[PDB]
């Protein structure tokens, strides 16, 4: 049920995005369905609250040999 | 359980799209926290697909591609373990133990398909001595046929014989040494692309700045955000100074 | 004259969304850049007198960086290209100098960035919030990247472009050089310290093994070394031994075959360890 | 104990003192290791005086001002707090508790009156119209008396009273966010000063270095002694080098 | 022709003790460093003019740095309107070109040793032997300091003044460039150090809240995010906010406000942690 | 006691400071007065002997939220 | 035990091999694994010997020269340790317990002969003038000589009077400030050689870079090896740069 | 004209075996320097006339490197010589220049080479094997150490000589003064650094005293404080110290002494601590 | 005994070595008993093995007060 809702909320908010950039033209129709998704999923992930993971920054290929997690730093 | 037609062509079609999104790495449909959720829905519960995502993309995380080093390439674990989750009925943990020789398989495969696409080059090439243009489109297109099936085929081979665990069988066929040299030689040719660009760039004098470059990244903390940074303000001052720009 | 027009922008825009796809171990990216500049070599060039069949191998050279911060480059040469058509006289090796002078900058900084923090912030987010299993997850990993990633390439590509009509315009006050010094060192610095960060090679051969902290046992081999007297010595050596083949006119196809073969054997041999 | 008047006149003298010195920052009276025992001695035992400068001053360590950022401003706190232990027969410890609350009023005092001197400055612009020399001598000497005041009227309204303990009470007003909040938005304005003076240096194509500057300060373990041996080397170099000196 | 006495040095060094007490926030230190050239230009414009007038003008400007490191350019600009008061001509750019070219070094490497090293060291010896409460504390705090601080700024004002009748002296040959530009590279130098070391912002809305090692809590930020790209990224912004606020002719007076404001208003909404 | 021998100390050390430089001049007074409390204060802290607190250098302002103690560099 | 005069004129000439070949430093015949092994053939067991200059190395291991400093000259000690173990009956511990105060000893004898051959060059200053050659050669490898006898005399003494325990009573009379003084003073004469070839090299144009090598090395991890590697890009860039050189 | 037989650089390696031998205080490895340039000097001056005393003198003046790296400048210094002896103008400085200018980065970098990775890895590895007892041992250092003093030996001094002959073929085209700047710019750094790492001066007077941490007692002394404020200041100012006595033509052996007299004068006081 | 032989081996190694470099000449004769020497104590390092001791690498002279071992880096 929340994924349907939140499936509907989507379809609302990016419709209603794209009728308020109308009159600017086929180029700020997606300038405006864009902002609806985005204004969607900030405010389900403000909603969510914080998240349980580790939220890795500036990491490389640790899968050859190389460090892992954060610049490599960790043998 | 059993698999409608419906299902099966369904599931294709979602192969396909990951396999052009690994070699394509632009709209990330490849990663596992789209692949999976996409067959999960296509094949039943979205829940198990959502999580089973969740969880893989953890692991796959650094699993980046760095010039003609290839990575484990997430398209077909992704798609192959959730296949054998939600319909070849086995817990979450068991499908996700398959995660990493499944990556290696399609370590394997994509390697051989990269090495292929070399004789659509050469086409290209000789499309451009009659100056054809369409030739030239239809051939970079036509590149990614072949990557679409190196996913969609095992895909659908496993769908089809879901009533069977040889697939877990096959999957020790590869034993260990190429399971692990694979990743021992992607930790060499990272050096081959920076290699080629260099030679390309035919700057003999400026080379000093590549071994100032090494050292530093080996004795600091030095971020690449801070080292991009220096490396512009060396760019600036290097052009402020050297007379052959300050000429009276 | 000639001159590029606004629909034959989106057109290089659209067609660099499949900038890989024509991926090589020969010319890796190469064909993606050639196929990306299709709609201004059709109006630049409309027959196929020999500058056609000129410009179309100009691009098809080896070209590889990042796939989002191409759109600066190509901006930058559909202004040269524009240029050149036009009469302005631009050789052909300050075409194919601005290239590959801004391809090592920009994969030098497009990777750590792109597939360094950006990706895996979103991915890790959306990961997370995937765990109790709402589709929040994949949607806010989709979308978020999806919409950096689609502006990057559609403002690079304006920018490139607004940024390299401006460059051609006092040609002769020595602008196209100094770009293109500058960029080498940037790349050349950017690209040193990669080499040491981003690869790996360990020799597995053990050379003492003093035992002592009751215990600890302390085994030292000759990667402990070579790690002491410069970390990452033996990738610098490859990196050497690389660019020298390239010298020599050698496929880079057999030097990837032969990497792969060392590691495979070596790794069989046990002395490379993981 | 009650005071004399005489002891209240020294006290006010010792306490403009102390504020005149805040401002000025050169003879350091308003160092607590300085005017604790100033009004230990004029108010009775030193020995307590001396011991409760020692043991505030390892506190007031570190409270330096820098360019615009007002730090919690020692006079105050280590002379009304002596006054408070010495005749209000408080414990040291006791008192120094109030050290930090007192600390934030006078930073919140000390911070209005630098405002203040703005039309001190301005009555010095215009007198410079009129090329008196004698009024700006007197225009500036005239704004430490503000400075003092500042200090002086609670040191002399805490003495007068000191028979009650409504000074712990008035102590309350300023609640937490105003004490706290002083000290986070001088974690920037420190940024002010500094960026005042490059703004008035007008040298945009020596801006390089200071990012070089700046990243080297966030990954390294230099000094700042090592950081003034290196710019001046740079600058000697850069000065070496850099054709419009070395012209023919 | 006009040149200043002995006693008009004395004079400099006497007032140069109150070098602060006019400190606003419009124009920092600028008072007193009117304050203590009056005695020479008493001297240099015995007459009311025009020049006077330009030369109390040129010295009402902005002027900050460390108190005690302000009489070496005290007797450099002592020297320079000696010269510009005989005939030598200095144009007015050159006096306030050294004036901010040395504020940027002398206020970086000043308050790290005044107030950095110096204070501290003789305070925490005082305070130390005050423990015990005897009056060698005080004393040896007041007598130590004052006798560094009196020797730096007298000296200071004479070695300033020495040195600079020498750089006049061979005016033509690029000296007073040559030290401006010299000055202002190290001065921007370190106030960039000084920038990221003495700064803290401090944003604690928390992201990833993983908890492991037996409850470590492991806590991350937005915070732990800026400081993994780049330590000092919020206070380096501000820094460019303000130079562009004040390249708009905005009273530095505002800016000031505008910050207390901001970071009483953070810390109450939580937003500003400490 | 010692308190009053201490400025007793400093007094004679300044005054015999003083009129050792009565012939260099009034620019060698200061000279001598200065060098003489020096001196008293350097023999009271030789006899002291050593102290009981850390001693910092090259802090900062640590009341913002900078680091505390030697560089700055104690979070 | 006793021994034959054969063997003393064999130590002996041992004895003078490890003297000489510790002021020249290219045979490593000083070294203890060499010496002890020698002195063991000469003298009786290899085996002994050989552990007794295995277990010594250890220890001498960085024992290294530098410039005027001189080291604890492992020469006499790996010589007379082993001659007193194999020839005096002693442990092997109770032999290395006394290579220490043997090392001091040597490190005085070196320290005084090596003031001694200052005769030696003014010798060769005075036959310049009359341009010979060959007094030239002679004054060179007549010098070596001093230092064999350095080694040799003690050596032959020792051997001698190995039936008494005076050597070690002989080794406590420089007591304690010598046998600490002498690295003490070794800890600040390594800059003396630097400073002579500064004083030598007459550019104090480029000392900025001296100051640039000692607060590097002060503050950050670089290796000799990345210091020389930047020291070398920096003298490349500098002369890249520099419009000295590049003159129209 | 006269040239090198192949026979004289044999002649000048065999000797340079013996490069130290006569290694004094005051003019360190000089006379060996001399010594090994005996067969060379022997040909091109083969009469006293008046250039042979100059050669002579020539090469009796200061030289101190790494005995092993020193091959290459007698080579260097062998062509110098045998082009100056056939008539092209070498002077008096530019030999004396390269020979100083050369010293410099060979010591910095061939002690912590030579003395540093290469002597002892070698000697651990026969030391580890002896203390079984086996020949193995010695016999393994004695040739690993001499296969590699050899070998640079005899192919710096052929490398060198080689090399300097083609810095003179081309001279007036500004070679020699490029190379001696450049190795002035990295001896200096290296001196530098070495001056740092491997110098120790300890001063152990007590400041402080603190007790805390149930009996950490955490004392701090004069080097402490000097030590936070610059690690190795006290070495850089004898440094100083020393350039400034040679200045003055000072002898260097009494430099030395003085030092010695210091070290053990301040060890008996318990004012230079160890 | 093993000592004995050793020696054995290294001398029939070097004439072996040697005799091989005869045609080059006496310049070779020195590269081949120098291979050949190598090669003996190369052959008995391999059959030794490992090690039990630190091997310590870029060290300096850390008899005056100096770091000891890897970069006088251990106070
Ligand atoms: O960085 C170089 C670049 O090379 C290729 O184009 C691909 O592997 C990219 O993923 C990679 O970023
Ligand atoms: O450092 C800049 C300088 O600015 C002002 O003059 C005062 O706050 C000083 O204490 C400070 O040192
Ligand atoms: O490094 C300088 C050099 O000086 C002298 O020649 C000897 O002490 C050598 O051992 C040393 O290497």
């Amino acid at each position: 049920d929340p994924n349907t809702q939140l499936l509907n909320d989507l379809g609302n908010n990016m419709a209603w995005g794209a009728a308020l950039g109308a009159p600017g033209g086929l180029g700020s129709a997606a300038l405006g369905a864009a902002g609806g998704a985005l204004q969607t999923v900030g405010q389900g992930l403000i909603d969510h609250g914080p998240v349980n993971v580790p939220i890795p920054v500036l990491i490389g290929p640790s899968w050859n040999g190389s460090g892992s997690g954060y610049n490599s730093a960790t043998s | 359980m059993e698999i409608t037609t419906l299902q099966i062509v369904l599931v294709f079609i979602v192969a396909c799209i990951a396999g052009m999104g690994s070699i394509l790495d632009e709209f990330q449909f490849h990663r596992p926290l789209i692949a999976c959720t996409l067959v999960g829905i296509v094949l039943g519960d979205m829940k198990t697909g959502i999580i089973i995502g969740g969880t893989l993309e953890m692991i796959a995380l650094g699993w980046m591609n760095i010039g003609a080093a290839v990575a484990p390439d997430a398209a077909l674990a992704s798609i192959i373990s959730t296949i054998l989750v939600i319909a070849g009925h086995q817990s979450i943990g068991a499908g996700i133990a398959l995660a990493i020789p499944l990556a290696a398989a399609g370590q394997v495969l994509t390697i051989i398909v990269r090495t292929i696409t070399v004789a659509f080059q050469h086409a290209a090439d000789k499309a451009a001595d009659n100056g054809n243009l369409t030739a030239i489109s239809w051939i970079h297109v036509s590149s990614l046929f072949l990557q679409a099936m190196r996913v969609a085929i095992p895909a659908v081979i496993v769908a089809l014989s879901v009533g069977t665990s040889e697939v877990q069988n096959m999957l020790n066929a590869i034993p260990e040494v190429v399971t692990n040299g694979l990743n021992i030689a992607g930790g060499m040719i990272v050096v081959v692309g920076y290699a080629m660009v260099i030679n390309m760039m035919r700057a003999g004098y400026l080379m000093p700045f590549f071994y100032l470059g090494f050292v530093t990244a080996a004795f600091t903390n030095f971020n690449l955000v801070a080292l991009g940074v220096i490396g512009t303000v060396m760019a600036v001052l290097y052009i402020q100074l050297s007379p052959k720009y300050n000429r009276v | 004259e000639k001159k590029l027009t606004q629909s034959d922008i989106r057109g290089v825009f659209l067609r660099s969304n499949l900038f890989q796809g024509s991926w090589n171990f020969e010319r890796m990216q190469a064909l993606g850049f050639c196929f990306s500049m299709v709609p201004a070599i059709r109006r630049l060039y409309p027959e196929n007198n020999e500058a056609r069949k000129q410009a179309i191998r100009r691009h098809l050279e080896f070209f590889n960086t990042q796939p989002f911060v191409a759109a600066p480059i190509l901006g930058v040469t559909l202004a040269l290209e524009e240029q050149r058509a036009n009469g302005a006289e631009i050789d052909d090796g300050a075409i194919n100098g601005i290239k590959v002078g801004l391809m090592g900058p920009l994969a030098g900084v497009g990777d750590p960035i792109f597939w360094g923090t950006v990706r895996p912030v979103f991915a890790a987010l959306g990961a997370g919030i995937a765990m109790s299993g709402s589709l929040l997850g994949p949607l806010l990993f989709f979308i978020l990247f999806n919409l950096v990633r689609l502006a990057t390439r559609y403002y690079g590509v304006a920018y490139g472009y607004s940024k390299g009509i401006d460059i051609v315009k006092d040609m002769g006050g020595g602008f196209l050089q100094k770009l293109t010094e500058g960029a080498s060192i940037l790349g050349l610095f950017v690209m040193g310290a990669l080499v040491n960060k981003w690869t790996h090679v360990n020799i597995p051969l053990v050379v003492s093994r003093i035992t002592d902290q009751t215990g600890k046992e302390h085994v030292t081999t000759v990667q402990t070394i070579l790690d002491q007297l410069m970390p990452g010595l033996v990738p610098l050596l490859l990196t050497f031994a690389c660019m020298w083949l390239l010298r020599k006119k050698v496929n880079p196809l057999w030097i990837i075959v032969g990497f792969f073969v060392i590691g495979i054997a070596g790794y069989a041999c046990g002395l490379l360890g993981l």
